[PDB]
DNA sequence: AATCCCCTTGGCGGTTAAAACGCGGGGGACAGCGCGTACGTGCGTTTAAGCGGTGCTAGAGCTGTCTACGACCAATTGAGCGGCCTCGGCACCGGGATTCTCGA
DNA sequence: TCGAGAATCCCGGTGCCGAGGCCGCTCAATTGGTCGTAGACAGCTCTAGCACCGCTTAAACGCACGTACGCGCTGTCCCCCGCGTTTTAACCGCCAAGGGGATT
């Protein structure tokens, strides 16, 4: 019989593994051809140092895991384990961001 | 939008010669003062032209150029006034000429009692004389003050012009805003005289109220006359909306003294109403001030004043000068405004008409007050006068009344054994002792004496009865109800303090003196009963009457003796209450008695009171 | 005035 | 004389001159005191001390002897006053907390 | 070109508090620009504070008010004593 | 040339990760495209802002001062890039 | 008598269309010198100080129970509960 | 507590813990406005301390303000411009 | 405005680490039902808010002097900044022991 | 409550690269003068903030009653997770172009 965790423990492994740590959870290629995708549409042959792109990456990731954690409070609060789209536009919401 | 304006021809003029001929107390007018800059003025006198004029008040220094603005301002606003000035004396004259002629035959406008009134009912001669006034200054389209003395029947005037508007064809729904304690005598008078007329009283809560506004706004039946209170026609913003959105043509309003305020919500609220016209009915016109008449004559004729009431308030505004302190513009502007409301003011006085009305007297009884109200008012005296803490005067009259206005009998010992035994109630078996201390810390002793005869377990620490009977005012006042109750009188007992009266209870009680009482506390529905149970009832004694309730518009012709147990600071309120009854229909010499306390501050507040009183004298003749 | 010249009519 | 810098006059360890110059090309106002760069210089030394204790404090919680964004971001977020001052600030390379909600955990 | 920056006074002052503690590039790169966000914090609020007064000069009492404001709880408190003391002994020698 | 398509390039697994940073324990299937969206709103919001600044210095290089300055105008400063 | 609900859409509308206080003055102003007095003593003022005052904690307190409302249909409710107070404002960072 | 003020028939009471002041009919009708169709029994205590925390906050800046000016009553620019510090900035006397 | 060199853009290749695709299953979302309690509404009683009125006085608000302080300038100088080594603090690997999960 | 297996911690060894110390040289901070105006201070006016009272009336409160909604229990089904296998594309290392912001 092979040895399967039960739903959830690696789950929560992986929360602790990712809370200690702190380098960055996003790949640096396809996160730079999405700011340069985004700038492309604001003006033509933009030019960026590599500092302006991690500081983005930074500002993101900052601003995603403080949304995933309202998320989740927003998703405790309706007496579920699982965080729905609903969640993220309530957290959105009540912070004001739309 | 902001442009550079430049001094007309004229008023360059107008601006050197007041400057050149404005007094000291005249140059301090102009805004921004800083006197000695009005001062320089005297010494900058070459006046010897408008650029030279200029020049000198540049070249001294500790001027500024806006003071030529701010006299151009002042005189304009003067100039406003004077052309009013010029339209009120015509809209005098234009008056003054069509009173004249009627003279001239031999039978002139002479409205005679309308059919409509009761015919077992005349009006009298003076009355008559008023109702022509009114009808007349209608007829030019004005509004009047008629300011008839207490007690003329300026109820019985109105009703009967309003009749004979009824008789002309004029059956408009005509409005009548009364205090709160005469609005039923109001519903019984308008009957009496002219039952013709359709009656709505709109008074009462929200409910009844709002029942009466969908009843009338049903259209269920037609109303010629709506009789309402102060409050109850500003109470609500429905109420407010139903007078607006009804058509009225007359806005009477009786008391009109409770106008005399510009900036109480009150008034601002009270022009809110539509209306063709108004009429206010007040015994006392001109109670402390100028600038309060002047309110007056600006709610009566509002759109002739209506954009130049910034003018009027502030020129009026200098009550803090004296007699002499007014400058002789201040007294020329008192003058000329004396004679821009004789056409709006109408005054009748009792003693000149009515005849048959026996005189009143006074009795100004000095009382001594005792040994221990002595000490502790010396005592008292020393502890304030060192020294917030407004105690200065209202705590200062108490201890002039009686003692068991403050807690002096009561020391905080007992106020903790009271505290900790009153835990054996049921009541307050959970109650916290430490704060029972805390309020009976502020509680007086009378109170505390109530509040010990309300339990049982605190029964032991009433008051001795001669204890609550010491006082100087107590002690001359029974003599006074014992000689007048020999006398077959009736006694009409006045007090500004809700617990004097309830002190005054007691001591009656224990004279065995039968009494009624009415103050703000009596539900305004029974007051009227309570009115007639005395002027029926031969056998009750004594009336007390709080002042500001039992003092505005009711009729006691039943009494002959009106004592004032407390003085007021205000002389009118003190007036309205003698003359509640000395008035038409009374058959004895209406004594009037006044209690002073020796050597208080009572004895000033009556000499500020005789003050105001000979400034009243000066003023009307 | 006026009152003077109601007593007049 | 002998020349003295501010900064030691009035006991202190942040510069005086270099502050009192920032203040002048700030455009903040017209004119600068003489005890606004001294106060100013003195407030910016508590501070930087006192955040500088904490994350000493929790870099030796970990068993090293210098400190890394980790250890002012564990500082900062500890402490309640420096977590209400820098409420509004992301600090790079610092991380997140571990936290983990109540009924997240097995039952 | 030269560039301006706090890391020898912060070093210094780490020296003072934990003498065998170091910091790395990166941490001090982070208090750099700590320092840079108070004082802009405390600057605006003390030219504010001067403008609203009609004031045109930033004296002791602006920054002392600025820090009131801005530092919460016992951080005022401590911030406003030492650098009271700090201007004290400024001016007292 | 043409770029194109790497909204994508934020991947389902990274996602999953900053989630997981966040302490959420269990994921639905449709918060990827969501937080997809949010991601290039923000995204988008910083850019124009970060270029406007670099337009007012009159340059055709975005630096890391700009995105500094961008940031702290909307409240969310970073401190360690200046 | 009538369905609790109808009241609930009348009194909603007539509040959101006045711009009047609902809270009374005189409470307030005890309040507000209560508050201020732990601060300095001996403190004076204006009335259009604590006008602005009140006008100020009405729109906060409106806000929050908005956010609340939004909290509790979120848990499937209709009652509104600290718990839902709390997160609004946990959320929006007072906490 | 006290006298228990029903029966007790005072000219003038002590006035003491006032935050109570803030009934909850206001509160009621606060939430109305805010949208809440029906409220729990508890909302009243915690509306109660939100309101003290907010009010407290805003006082402390706004004496601030009038302490450096060496004033001793707390003008309405001074409310305003201690509410234009918390991110809410109040129009009706200035901005 | 001319020029420079340094940094960013772009390119090749490989490898190998991570992402994509698939699948069973279990455990949680979600709808339903039922009790029971707590909240809304109605009614009478009271209780205090609100408004007017009277008075007083602290303190805001303004003006005018003039003393000191802060700005601007000059010359001096030594504190900090950039540069260049240099060594140990820390990242990483590898083996042993420990601890946590899970299904008998 | 237990044995096996998988994940985790501890200890020891390694080497490398960045913290930290020393040094030359600006160039900004310091010191000494002078000058102009900003604000500290004294004084004065008058305003509005506060203390007290009474009247009136509407709102707050205490209680009764009933019913609508919140919470617990149940069942189901469907959707996400853990593990395995495959692809693919990020990442690193080395190299060239060139243009753009800074310096003359
Ligand atoms: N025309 C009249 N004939 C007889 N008695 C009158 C007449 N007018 C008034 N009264 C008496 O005066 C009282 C009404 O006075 P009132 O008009 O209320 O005085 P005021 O004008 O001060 O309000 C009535 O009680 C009535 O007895
Ligand atoms: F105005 Be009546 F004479 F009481
Ligand atoms: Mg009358």
């Amino acid at each position: 019989k092979p040895h399967r965790y039960r739903p959830g423990t690696v789950a929560l492994r992986e929360i602790r593994r990712y809370q200690k740590s702190t380098e960055l959870l996003i790949r640096k290629l396809p996160f730079q051809r999405l700011v340069r995708e985004i700038a492309q549409d604001f003006k033509t042959d933009l030019r960026f140092q590599s500092s302006a792109v991690m500081a983005l990456q930074e500002a993101s990731e900052a601003y995603l895991v403080a949304l995933f954690e309202d998320t989740n409070l927003c998703a405790i609060h309706a007496k579920r384990v699982t965080i729905m789209p609903k969640d993220i536009q309530l957290a959105r919401r009540i912070r004001g961001e739309r | 939008s902001s442009g550079e304006e430049v001094m007309e021809d004229g008023y360059k003029g107008k601006i050197l010669h007041f400057l050149q001929d404005a007094s000291i107390g005249e140059l301090t007018l102009i805004p921004q003062c800083s006197q000695k800059k009005a001062q320089k003025i005297t010494e900058l006198r070459p006046f010897n032209s408008w650029e030279a004029l200029f020049t000198k008040m540049s070249k001294t220094n500790g001027l500024s150029e806006d003071l030529i603005w701010h006299c151009k301002t002042l005189i304009q606003e003067r100039d406003v006034v004077i052309r009013l000035m010029n339209k009120c004396e015509d809209i005098s004259n234009k008056l003054t000429k069509q009173v004249t002629m009627l003279t001239g035959n031999g039978g002139g406008w002479n409205i005679e009692q309308p059919s409509i009134l009761n015919q077992s009912l005349s009006l009298k001669p003076y009355q008559k004389v008023g109702l022509n006034w009114l009808a007349l200054v209608h007829k030019h389209g004005l509004n009047g003050i008629l300011a008839d003395e207490m007690g003329l029947g300026k109820t019985i005037q109105a009703i009967a012009f309003l009749a004979y508007l009824y008789q002309e064809g004029n059956n408009g729904p005509h409005l009548i805003v009364v205090p709160a304690s005469t609005i039923d005598n109001w519903l019984r008078e308008v009957n009496l005289w002219c039952p013709t007329l359709k009656v709505l009283c709109y008074y009462g809560s929200q409910e009844e109220r709002k029942q009466i506004r969908f009843n009338i706004h049903s259209r269920y039946e037609d109303y010629n006359v709506i009789v309402t209170t102060y409050n109850c026609a500003i109470s609500s913003s429905d109420d407010r909306s139903l007078f607006r959105r009804l058509k009225l043509n007359y806005a009477i309003f009786d008391e009109g003294h409770m106008l005399k305020n510009m900036g109480s919500i009150r008034y601002q609220h009270l022009m809110t109403i539509n209306a063709n016209n108004r009429l206010l009915l007040t015994g006392t016109p001109v109670q402390n001030n100028l600038l309060e008449l002047m309110s007056l004559l600006n709610f009566v004729m509002p759109h002739m004043f209506s954009s130049s009431t910034s003018e009027i308030r502030r020129m009026f505004s200098s009550k803090t000068k004296s007699a002499d302190e007014q400058s002789i513009y201040e007294k020329e502007r008192i003058a000329h405004a004396k004679q821009i409301i004789k056409p709006f003011i109408l005054r009748r006085v009792k003693e000149e008409v009515l005849k048959q009305l026996p005189p009143k007297k006074d009795r100004i009884e000095l009382c001594a007050m005792s040994e221990k109200q002595e000490q502790l008012y010396l005592g008292l005296f020393n502890r304030l006068k060192k020294s917030e803490m407004c105690n200065v005067m209202m705590q200062l009259r108490k201890m002039a009344n009686h003692p068991l206005l403050h807690r002096q009998y009561y020391t905080a010992e007992k106020l903790k054994e009271m505290s900790q035994l009153m835990l054996k109630e049921p009541t307050h078996c959970e109650a916290n002792p430490d704060l029972i201390f805390e309020d009976m810390e502020v509680m007086t002793d009378f109170e505390l004496h109530v509040l010990c005869k309300q339990y049982r377990h605190i029964n032991n620490f009433q008051l001795d009865m001669d204890l609550i009977l010491d006082s100087g005012k107590f002690r001359v006042l029974g003599c006074i109800l014992s000689e007048l109750k020999q006398k077959g009188d009736r006694v009409v007992l006045f007090s500004q303090f809700t617990m004097m009266l309830d002190i005054l209870e007691v001591l009656l009680k224990h004279h065995q003196h039968r009494y009624l009482r009415l103050d703000g506390k009596t539900q305004i529905s029974e007051r009227i009963h309570l009115i007639d149970e005395f002027n029926t009832d031969m056998d009750i004694f004594v009336f007390l009457l709080s002042t500001k309730a039992g003092g505005l518009g009711i009729n006691l012709t039943s009494a002959n003796v009106v004592i004032l147990h407390d003085i007021d600071c205000n002389p009118y309120n003190d007036k309205q209450a003698e003359d509640r009854c000395h008035r038409v229909g009374q058959t004895k010499e209406v004594l009037v008695i006044k209690l002073i306390s020796q050597g208080t501050i009572e004895e000033s507040m009556l000499k500020i009171n005789q003050q105001k009183l000979k400034l009243e004298q000066d003023m009307t003749t | 005035t006026l009152l003077k010249t109601s007593m007049g009519l | 004389a002998k020349a003295k810098t501010r900064s030691s006059r009035a006991g202190l360890q942040f510069p005086v001159g270099r502050v009192h110059r920032l203040l002048r090309k700030g455009n903040y106002a017209e004119r600068v005191g003489a005890g606004a760069p001294v106060y100013l210089a003195a407030v910016l030394e508590y501070l930087t001390a006192e955040i500088l204790e904490l994350a000493g404090n929790a870099a030796r919680d970990n068993k090293k002897t210098r400190i890394i964004p980790r250890h002012l971001q564990l500082a900062v977020r500890n402490d309640e006053e420096l977590n209400k001052l820098l409420g509004r600030v992301t600090i790079a390379q610092g991380g997140v907390l571990p936290n983990i909600q109540s009924v997240l955990l097995p039952k | 070109t030269r560039k301006e920056s706090y890391a020898i006074y912060v070093y210094k002052v780490l020296k003072q508090v934990h003498p065998d503690t170091g910091i790395s590039s990166k941490a001090m790169s982070i208090m750099n620009s700590f320092v840079n966000d108070v004082f802009e914090r405390i600057a605006g609020e003390a030219s504010r504070l001067a403008h609203y007064n009609k004031r045109s000069t930033i004296t002791s009492r602006e920054i002392q008010t600025a820090v009131r404001l801005l530092l919460p709880g016992e951080l005022a408190k401590h911030a406003v004593s030492e650098g009271t003391k700090a201007v004290t002994k400024y001016t007292s020698a | 040339k043409v770029l194109r398509d790497n909204i994508q390039g934020i991947t389902k697994p990274a996602i999953r990760r900053l989630a997981r940073r966040g302490g959420v324990k269990r994921i639905s299937g449709l918060i990827y495209e969501e937080t997809r969206g949010v991601l290039k709103v923000f995204l988008e919001n910083v850019i124009r802002d970060a270029v406007t600044y670099t337009e007012h210095a009159k340059r055709k290089t975005v630096t890391a001062m700009d995105v500094v300055y961008a940031l702290k105008r909307q409240g969310r400063t970073l401190y360690g890039f200046g």
